[PDB]
């Protein structure tokens, strides 16, 4: 009986794993690739000051 | 009459302008900079630690620790289920 619930959670997983993880992935490295490049802008943002 | 003492007497352009503060920030955090950071921690093979090393990576938002993971409580109950019946 319950190997029917299981394989509805084998193929839950198998829905996540197709659509979600590469989206969730490219959510991840969006939000990555964001702070990032604010901290690399802070950097460069003191070495001007170095300059001034 | 002969001229006046101002263009020499600097020490009030040492605070007088705000990178001055900038300075005293950058002098002491870079300086104190490694080339490199100190260690990132992915791995320190405790033999969990490899388990973050190939699933729980910096860059890993692959999905398999999940479902390793998930697999695991499965594999739990299900034996659990033998234990009560």
């Amino acid at each position: 009986d319950e190997s029917i619930l299981l394989l509805t959670f084998l193929g839950f997983t198998g829905l996540v794993a197709k659509y979600l993880a590469p989206a969730y992935k490219d959510f991840a490295d969006a939000r990555m690739k964001k702070v990032s490049d604010v901290l690399n802008a802070s950097r460069n943002k003191h070495v001007e000051a170095v300059k001034d | 009459v002969s001229t006046l003492i101002p263009p020499k007497v600097v020490s009030s352009k040492n605070i007088g302008s705000a990178p001055n503060a900038k300075r005293i920030a950058n002098v002491v955090h870079f300086y104190k900079s490694l080339p490199q950071g100190p260690a990132p921690a992915i791995k320190a093979n405790t033999r969990l630690a490899r388990y973050k090393a190939k699933y729980f990576d910096g860059d890993n938002a692959s999905g398999k620790p999940l479902w390793h993971f998930a697999l695991g409580i499965i594999a739990f109950g299900y034996s659990m289920e033998y234990y009560f019946h």
